[PDB]
């Protein structure tokens, strides 16, 4: 994406020079001079340069669109409160239902949102490995490593009788851990 | 100025208006004010512990005085109480001893063991 | 089609829908459909209800898993039994009737979305708080109820009253909440967990000091949501709320979670008499002291109110006498009459131009309104144990059941809640002749244009009247048997006493109630249509008396000065002597005052002067050193001393 | 499914932090199946409780009693209390 | 890589002239990065799992694998990572909350905001005593010249509090660290239980950390400079001071005292109990007489941290468990009444004071939706994660000494109170004659209130789901013989 | 009756008497919404739903708790008020 | 609902006038009659009227109002006034 044009910021440099400054520029509320205020202010959503030149070009070019890009954005936002009027359409419509995006929706919405999806996810699914769950495995796995007759009987019966076997006898090795203590 | 509490702060005011406050509940209603619901016009000066007199503050009742109140309270109580305590002699006695269960109270099937029958079984 | 599931999530559908929705659906369309969520779900309940009846094997539904960090183990647990079924019954029941009848009585109101969905809102919590298998659901339930509370007797939040009102009952409820809180973190210590299964399994074991600490703080819990005499204030206050809020929150739920926390926690408190003792006295003050302020009362809604709070008093009396079934019994019982007593009241609100409450600018209305006349005289005549209603089958034998405790002590009991019973008919007869029975006191444009409610006004109470007349006779081998199992709290034989009370009873005990209640009523009438000047008096002392029961037994001035004013004035103490005091001083204000004394003190001829400073160094190092060599300790007073020279 | 080598504090050099990360975690996951012991034993009494009704203290007194044995010696206490003290001497 | 993104945010500068949007893209990856991070965390073993080491004599400028370590070390544990993760979430809406309305040196503004929050982060990473000391000062500076070029009216002295307060405590907090420097000549997290210190220098050092831990939290008596600061901060140091710098104290407990001092903090433990007890109940108190909007909400964070303490230092698995979801909880619910209070009443009316404020209900529904919600889950309703931390936190309190902890239960009614009688104020009355009617929250505040209230709701439904992370943790303090 | 209010306050309530005009077809999409998610629930919490008693039989109930006295009796356990 | 008008007003208040005993006449009530020099009420009269007015209409008169109204025009636009009447 390539966009950029030295001949139009040349020209649209005094295309600004002649209007009033944008603090001052519609504190009337003619409608001539409104219209022209109407479409240059529609000039700062219309984007025109990508970033094949921003990267490339050099910072004359830089400072002189930073300065008309800066201009643009006074008269359409001066215009847009003092009037209730967006800079769209090209005289000052009303047409405020829609097609208003603002700058920080993009990156928020498409990727810190998508973001905490992702972490709520992962947790989610990591809550899977927990120790509770292990635990169980191996308690359940101690109980059938000392006693494997249970691997006899049919389903419904074991787990009935790992828990017989878990209630009378402590199968687990703290104690064994614990050496020095007899 | 009122207050024991308004009174301890006068020391520590310095060149602000030493304001007499009065609870704006109590300001009758029917004067026109510039916020009806707080009954407070503009530029009025605030009490430095307004927060206790304004509207919001806590509601204050005029009937009886705190201290009276405070009698009655206690005096509903204590009557009430020892009536039912002085009570609680003149009291006639029942006519059926109470029930009695099999096997020693049942002490069996609340629990209990042949070493403590005491703690679960009943009147047998 | 699972009937615990559609109990739990159809009302909170009819709570969450209009929230998200209600711009687009409209309030005709939300109330509507909200009322009829609300009435499939009683259906459902009901049928359970038959179900349970036929086979007592509650259905559980046990969901994902809250907590399971070491010991604890807490789950979103859910059964309906005999106990909760009871509770779902009243629930139910008044919730649907309630918003059936707000559709009339808020027809006029700009906000009736956010209304009906509150309304839903307190009735899901409510299910998830007599639903849940632990105490920690429990809890949800008994929070997420106070926060509709507040959301509903605030519901007209441009009038300062009513925000007041909200914010006192949130608070004391928090109160209560706090013990709750101390309670169930001393049940998690002791017992390792908190589901009803195993506290139940284990309780008879355990050491009676902890059972009577977990106990207490229970109590006081359900003490400030039961409205008894310690916590009471909000009940009274909460009737700045629209007469439906009040229907649903002094009837079915709001003011029965206290009771429900008790017969749930029957287990335990068998095992601690102490408590037991303490309840039963709570209670019996409680009810003796509604009654007082009922007959001094002038509101319509206050009067109901206060005969909720001294029902309350008496179920928790009931419960004192480890009378369980009767309890229950009651609160199901009383239920259905008071919220008919409650919305009749709105409907002869309603019929007033003025829309006053005042009990003394009503004056006869018994031509005009003869339909509200008959609800609330049914409402009544339940209330006051008529015989053959369904109010007589709880009242009465609860009053008997205190001769027939085993304690000694109990006698006493009988009396006062007797007395409170002649107290109820003393303010339900005052009510019906001052709003039915009198001279008119209105002026005469209102009594042209005072007429009846709409149809969603008069069925509900129609439906309640049936109920409040049937129900009591129809259920009350279900609660009160000879060998009832469907309730299957595990008595202690010791304790149970339900035989010697209805065998040790004489004619004179069993009769008095009924035949003074009667009588009284036939006084009441008589002397204020015929001797009005005994009560119309103008004596000083009585009119003293008068005046201290009118303002809630003056204990409400007592709370807003002696407490909540003084705690106020502390936390100002606090905050400004202490904060922006004594800790400033020890902080950045004292330190700026000592480092300016300090550094202008060694600030305050270039050379002599200069000189004359290096001889006195060198001879005070000389002299210093030397009484070093004499003794250490002597010479720290010296430096002490020329630092507060140099710097001071 | 893991099933970690055991290892002691006692038996070992403190300097190889390798054998003192497992004996840490050796004793965490022991103290954890003693957890899942006093949870059956729980859950054993809740279903003995649920069945048994009326008659549940002698149908259950058995597991209630050992239920309430368990509670103070099956918890977590952490390895520093054992790791920092040799309770031979 | 570096030297490209160089170039990248040079000519981003240059052509666009506001570094914000490149420093919001940067926060996002950033967040991307740890979630990444997390899926490949193992989480069945105790052990320090992404392991780095800077300054390194061998490479200075680079990691280093040496046979000899004397240069800063990082790694993150779960513990670690659970406040990682809390951070890189609030970071990025701490960028967005001031989109609008900073309109000078707007790009110095937002370096500051970004760095202090890059700082705390890092400081999370750190695993040893001197990195720990070293990121845990950093931020003073940056957080003194943001108070004091971008605060409010009184926002010299609160630029001067931030400062000294936190410096006075980290000078003694330095004692300590120095001690253990010289004494084990070693500084490392790793293996710093396997030292036992004789019990008298163990009960020194403790004194040194523990003031520190009493200015940073705050504890009573040393609160008063929170209130100020707080109030005179610009939202984005509001937010980050009351959702990150208040929980880098609680992980100073749980990482620097507890591993090294056991037997020291067991003697300890009931005179911590007395100042905790003393923060709840008396600030709690103090709080009921405030009339600025701001100090409110900064006072019912101490009492919050209150109940925290008393959960750390419980020596049980559910108070320390209590304590993490406590703050996380509070991370989430305190920038968001910040927000509130401080970004859009104060954005639109441009004042604090209480008696100004009433019945916004009426031509802002939607915020007043938000107050009544933010403020139930701040007082602790269940299904939020703050009850659940308050609930823990208070069993293993109640646990370690009954009566404290009992008495401790009376926070619930307290928070109750403040919280709720100002939102009744704020929300309800006839709407106030001082202010004219101003548009209702706007989408990006409803999408940063929204973050804040469905995090702490998602926590406070299921509070397992950070059990995972935590699991070894709630048992590497405890110190039962 | 009624009286005169602000029209740009958005609530997600509605407002002021809200009655909106195509309410009869929002309508029917909310009681779609609301059958759907009823029905949907009902039939996903099934599986999670069980009786009280009658679960397990009488087998595990007392082999348990003779296994429960076999514990008692490996550790001294006397019982509570046995002294 | 129910709403009144002027002339409501009026008329009821004249009926009230009609039915007080210590009036001069009743014909002689007009609208714009003083109460206090056609009817010839008393200083306490014409009190005992404005509590009449007030018990009639369902309202709450203030002191420094009450004393106010001196005729009757005064009074029909005074009850007119009031939005809850
Ligand atoms: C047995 C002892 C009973 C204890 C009960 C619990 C006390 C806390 C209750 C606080 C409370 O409810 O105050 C609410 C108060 C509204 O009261 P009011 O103005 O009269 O309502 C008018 C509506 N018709 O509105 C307010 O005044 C709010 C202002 C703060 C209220 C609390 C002030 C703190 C004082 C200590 C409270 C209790 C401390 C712990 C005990
Ligand atoms: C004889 C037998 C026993 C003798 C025992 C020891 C003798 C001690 C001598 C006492 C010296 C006291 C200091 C002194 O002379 O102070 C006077 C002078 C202040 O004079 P001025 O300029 O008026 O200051 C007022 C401030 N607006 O101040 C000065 O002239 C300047 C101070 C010079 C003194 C040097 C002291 C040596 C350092 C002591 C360390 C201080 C504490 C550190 C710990
Ligand atoms: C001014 C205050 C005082 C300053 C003191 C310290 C300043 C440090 C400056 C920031 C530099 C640290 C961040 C970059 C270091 C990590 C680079 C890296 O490669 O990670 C090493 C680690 C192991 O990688 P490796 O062994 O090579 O194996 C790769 C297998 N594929 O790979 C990993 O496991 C990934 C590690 C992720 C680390 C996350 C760091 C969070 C924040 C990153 C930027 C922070 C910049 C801070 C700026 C403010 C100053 C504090
Ligand atoms: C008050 C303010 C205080 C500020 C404090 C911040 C201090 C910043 C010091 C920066 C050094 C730390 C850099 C983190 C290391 C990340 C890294 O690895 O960068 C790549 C390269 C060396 O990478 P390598 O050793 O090969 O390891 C990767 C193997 N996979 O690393 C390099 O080649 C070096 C490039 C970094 C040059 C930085 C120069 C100073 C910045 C101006
Ligand atoms: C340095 C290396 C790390 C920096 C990371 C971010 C790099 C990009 C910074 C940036 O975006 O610009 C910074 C700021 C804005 O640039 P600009 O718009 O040109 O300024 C307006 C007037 N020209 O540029 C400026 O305006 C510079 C103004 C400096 C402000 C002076 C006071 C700030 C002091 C900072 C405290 C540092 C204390 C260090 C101690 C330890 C801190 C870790
Ligand atoms: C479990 C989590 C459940 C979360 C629920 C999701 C929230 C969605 C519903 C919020 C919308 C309600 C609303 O907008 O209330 C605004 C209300 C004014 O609205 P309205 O009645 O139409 O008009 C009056 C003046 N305009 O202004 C008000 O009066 C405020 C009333 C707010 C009602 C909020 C209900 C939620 C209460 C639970 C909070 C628990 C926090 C934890
Ligand atoms: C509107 C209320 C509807 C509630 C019931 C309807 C759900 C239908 C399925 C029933 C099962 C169930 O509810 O759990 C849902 C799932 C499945 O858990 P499970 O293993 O099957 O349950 C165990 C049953 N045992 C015990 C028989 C085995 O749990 C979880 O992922 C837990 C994570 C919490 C949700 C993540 C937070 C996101 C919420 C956003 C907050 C605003």
């Amino acid at each position: 994406l390539r966009a950029y044009n030295e001949e139009k910021e040349l020209a649209l440099k005094q295309r600004l020079s002649q209007l009033p400054p944008p603090g001052k520029a519609f504190v009337t509320a003619k409608e001539a001079e409104l219209a022209e205020l109407a479409e240059i202010a529609a000039l700062y959503k219309t984007d025109r340069v990508g970033i094949l030149d921003i990267l490339l070009l050099g910072n004359k070019h830089a400072r002189l669109y930073r300065d008309n890009t800066a201009l643009l954005k006074d008269y359409y936002y001066n215009g847009r409160r003092i009037l209730d009027k967006i800079p769209v359409k090209v005289t000052w419509e009303i047409k405020r239902e829609g097609a208003e995006k603002e700058d920080w929706v993009n990156q928020m919405y498409f990727l810190y949102a998508p973001s905490l999806i992702l972490l709520l996810i992962v947790m989610v699914y990591k809550s899977r490995e927990d120790i509770t769950f292990w635990a169980k495995k191996e308690l359940d796995q101690r109980v059938l490593d000392k006693h494997p007759e249970i691997n006899d009987a049919p389903e419904n019966e074991r787990d009935a009788l790992i828990v017989e076997r878990i209630i009378a006898g402590d199968y687990d090795k703290l104690a064994s851990l614990q050496k020095k203590a007899t | 100025i009122r207050a024991s509490f308004d009174k301890a702060e006068e020391p520590m005011l310095g060149d602000y208006p030493d304001i007499d406050p009065f609870p704006a509940q109590l300001k009758n209603p029917y004067k026109k004010y510039d916020d009806q619901q707080d009954r407070r016009n503009l530029e009025e000066p605030l009490s430095v512990n307004d927060d206790l007199y304004d509207m919001w503050s806590p509601d204050r009742f005029t009937h009886f005085k705190n201290q009276d109140a405070l009698k009655y309270f206690i005096g509903f109580l204590t009557i009430f109480f020892g009536a039912s305590y002085v009570a609680t002699y003149f009291v006639p006695e029942k006519a059926a001893i109470p029930r009695e269960f099999p096997y020693e109270g049942l002490w069996k099937e609340s629990g209990g063991t042949e070493k403590s029958k005491a703690f679960f079984g009943q009147r047998s | 089609y699972n009937a615990i599931s559609l109990i739990i999530i159809l009302p909170c559908i009819s709570w969450l829908f209009p929230l998200f929705f209600g711009r687009q659906l409209g309030y005709v369309f939300v109330t509507r459909m909200t009322s009829t969520l609300i009435i499939i779900t009683t259906l459902i309940t009901y049928y359970y209800f038959y179900q349970l009846l036929g086979n007592n094997n509650p259905i559980n539904l046990e969901l994902f898993n809250y907590l399971n960090i070491d010991y604890l183990d807490i789950n979103y647990n859910f059964e309906i039994d005999a106990l909760t079924i009871t509770m779902l019954l009243a629930i139910t029941t008044i919730s649907s009737m309630v918003h059936i009848y707000s559709i009339g009585y808020m027809e006029t109101d700009p906000h009736q979305v956010r209304f009906f969905s509150l309304l839903s809102m307190f009735t899901f919590w409510m299910i998830i708080l007599v639903t849940g298998s632990n105490y920690f659901v429990l809890f949800v339930g008994w929070e997420f109820i106070g926060v509709t509370s507040y959301l509903l007797i605030s519901f007209w939040v441009t009038r300062l009253q009513a925000m007041k009102s909200a914010l006192s009952a949130v608070l004391m409820n928090r109160f209560g909440d706090a013990f709750f809180v101390l309670g169930l973190c001393v049940i998690a210590y002791v017992f390792g967990t908190l589901n009803y299964s195993t506290i139940f399994a284990t309780a008879y074991l355990i050491n009676t000091d902890l059972l009577v600490l977990i106990m207490l703080a229970l109590f006081i819990a359900a003490m400030a949501k039961s409205a008894q005499f310690g916590l009471h204030n909000w009940l009274t206050l909460a009737m700045e709320g629209p007469t439906p809020v009040s229907s649903l929150l002094h009837a079915a739920t709001l003011v029965t979670a206290g009771i429900y926390l008790l017969l749930r926690s029957a287990n335990i408190l068998e095992y601690t008499p102490t408590v037991l003792f303490i309840i039963l006295w709570i209670g019996a003050l409680t009810t003796l002291s509604a009654g007082l302020i009922a007959i001094c009362s002038n509101d319509l809604k206050r009067i109901i109110a206060l005969s909720t709070m001294s029902q309350l008093g008496m179920m928790t009396i009931a419960i004192g006498l480890s009378a369980y079934n009767l309890a229950l019994f009651h609160l199901l019982g009383h239920a259905f009459f008071k919220a008919l007593l409650f919305m009749s009241a709105g409907s002869i609100i309603h019929s007033i131009l003025n829309e006053s409450q005042d009990i003394r600018t009503y004056g006869g209305l018994l031509s005009y309104l003869p339909y509200t006349y008959i609800c609330i005289t049914i409402a009544s005549l339940s209330l006051m144990a008529m015989p053959g209603l369904t109010g007589y089958y709880t009242k009465d034998i609860i009053i008997e059941s205190t001769y027939g405790s085993y304690s000694i002590s109990n006698y006493v009991v009988y009396w006062i809640a007797y007395l409170s019973a002649v107290l109820t008919c003393v303010y339900s007869m005052k009510i019906l002749y001052l709003t039915f029975y009198s001279n008119p006191n209105n002026n005469t444009i209102t009594y042209y244009n005072a007429h009846e409610s709409n149809i969603y006004i008069t069925l509900p109470m129609f439906i309640l009247a049936i109920f409040a007349m049937f129900a009591g006779w129809i259920l009350k081998d279900i609660y009160l048997g000879v060998g009832t199992d469907f309730v299957g709290t595990h008595i202690l034989p010791n304790n149970f006493s339900y035989f010697d009370t209805e065998f040790s009873i004489t004619q004179f005990y069993k009769l008095l109630p009924l035949i003074s209640a009667i009588l009284v009523s036939i006084l009441i009438v008589v002397l204020n249509e015929f001797f009005a000047i005994v009560f119309n008096l103008n004596n000083k002392y009585i009119n003293t008396v008068y005046s201290i029961f009118n303002q809630k037994l003056v204990s409400d001035q007592i709370l807003n000065h002696f407490i909540i004013f003084k705690g106020l004035v502390t936390s100002g103490n606090i905050a400004h002597h202490v904060d922006k005091g004594s800790l400033y001083r020890l902080g950045p204000v004292g330190i700026n005052r000592l480092l300016n004394k300090a550094s202008y003190n060694v600030i305050n001829s270039s050379l002599s002067m200069n000189s004359m400073l290096i001889l006195i160094t060198i001879v005070s190092l000389l002299l210093l050193v030397l009484v070093m060599n004499v003794n250490f300790i002597i010479v720290i007073p010296v430096l002490i001393s020329i630092l507060y020279i140099l710097f001071s | 499914h893991q099933r970690p080598e055991l290892v002691s504090f006692d038996d070992i050099n403190y300097n190889d932090h390798k054998k003192v990360r497992e004996a840490q975690e050796s004793y965490t996951r022991e103290q954890f199946i003693r957890l899942e012991a006093l949870k059956t034993v729980r859950k054993a009494l809740e279903k003995c409780y649920e069945e048994s009704g009326p008659n549940h203290f002698e149908d259950c007194k058995n597991l209630a009693e050992q239920y309430l044995d368990m509670l103070p010696t099956h918890r977590l206490q952490g390895y520093l209390g054992y790791q920092r003290n040799d309770p031979s001497k | 890589i570096l030297l490209s993104s160089l170039y990248l945010f040079n000519r981003i500068l240059a052509w666009q002239g506001n570094v914000k949007h490149f420093y919001l893209f940067a926060s996002n990856l950033l967040l991307l990065f740890i979630v990444v991070l997390y899926i490949n965390f193992n989480t069945f073993s105790n052990s320090f799992q992404f392991n780095f080491e800077l300054f390194n004599s061998l490479n200075p400028f680079g990691l280093s694998n040496s046979d000899i370590s004397n240069g800063l070390l990082f790694g993150i544990d779960g513990l670690s990572l659970t406040f990682i993760l809390l951070t890189v979430l609030l970071i990025p809406l701490t960028l967005l909350g001031n989109w609008y309305n900073i309109n000078f040196n707007s790009n110095l503004y937002y370096t500051l905001v970004l760095a202090i929050g890059l700082v705390i982060l890092l400081n999370f990473w750190a695993l040893d005593y001197i990195s720990f000391y070293i990121l845990f000062e950093a931020t003073l500076p940056l957080l003194f010249i943001l108070i004091h070029i971008y605060g409010s009216s009184d926002s010299e002295r609160a630029s001067f509090y931030v400062l000294m307060f936190t410096l006075s405590g980290s000078l003694f907090m330095l004692l300590s660290i120095v001690v253990i420097s010289i004494v084990l000549n070693t500084t490392n997290f790793i293996n710093h239980n396997l030292f036992v210190l004789s019990l008298d220098l163990q009960t020194i050092i403790w004194l040194g950390l523990f003031i520190a831990i009493m200015v940073k939290t705050p504890l009573f008596p040393i609160h008063v400079w929170l209130p100020v600061v707080h109030s005179e901060s610009p939202l984005a140091g509001s937010m980050i001071l009351a959702g990150l710098i208040l929980k880098l104290a609680l992980y100073a407990i749980l990482r620097l005292l507890l591993p090294l001092l056991c037997e020291a903090q067991i003697l300890y433990t009931p005179m911590i109990y007395i100042i905790s007890l003393l923060t709840i109940i008396l600030t709690s108190l103090a709080t009921l007489r405030q009339i600025d909007l701001k100090v409110i909400i900064a006072y019912s964070s101490i009492s919050h941290m209150g109940i925290a303490i008393l959960g750390v230092c419980s020596n049980t698995s559910l108070g320390i468990y209590g304590s993490i979801v406590l703050g996380v909880a509070h991370g989430f619910v305190s920038p968001a009444l910040f927000l509130i209070v401080g970004g859009i009443l104060y954005d639109r009316y441009h004042i604090r004071i209480v008696n100004y404020y009433k019945g916004l209900t009426t031509y802002m529904p939607q915020l007043a939706t938000y107050i009544i919600i933010l403020s139930f889950a701040n007082i602790g309703t269940p299904l939020t994660g703050n009850f659940t931390g308050e609930f823990l936190s208070l069993q293993g309190g109640f646990i370690r000494n009954p009566i404290i902890g009992g008495i401790s239960c009376i926070s619930v009614l307290l928070a109750a109170i403040y919280q709720l009688k100002l939102t009744n104020k704020l929300t309800g009355g006839i709407s106030s004659i001082y202010m004219h009617r101003t548009n209702d929250v706007t989408i990006r505040e409803k999408f940063i209130m929204n973050i804040l209230i469905i995090s702490t709701l998602i926590i406070g439904i299921c509070p397992q789901i950070m059990y995972n992370l935590l699991y070894w943790t709630v048992n590497n303090y405890i110190y039962i013989i | 009756g009624r009286y005169p209010f602000p029209k740009d306050v958005i609530s997600m309530t509605g407002g002021w008497w809200a009655n909106p005009s195509n309410w009869k077809l929002n309508g029917l999409f909310a009681t779609g919404i609301a059958v759907g998610l009823a029905l949907w629930v009902s039939t996903a919490t099934l599986p999670y739903t069980r009786r009280r008693e009658g679960i397990t039989s009488e087998s595990d109930i007392s082999k348990w708790n003779a296994a429960a006295g076999v514990w008692r009796e490996r550790h001294g356990k006397i019982s509570t008020g046995e002294a | 609902a129910h709403v009144l008008t002027k002339d409501m007003i009026q008329e009821r208040i004249v009926a009230l006038l009609e039915s007080f005993d210590k009036v001069n006449d009743a014909k002689n009530i007009t609208a714009t009659a003083n109460l206090t020099s056609d009817l010839g009420l008393d200083s306490l009269d014409v009190v005992e009227v404005v509590m009449a007015i007030e018990e009639e209409f369902g309202l709450e008169i203030p002191d420094h109002d009450a004393d106010e109204i001196k005729t009757v025009q005064q009074a029909i636009d005074y009850v007119s006034a009031q939005p809850a009447a």
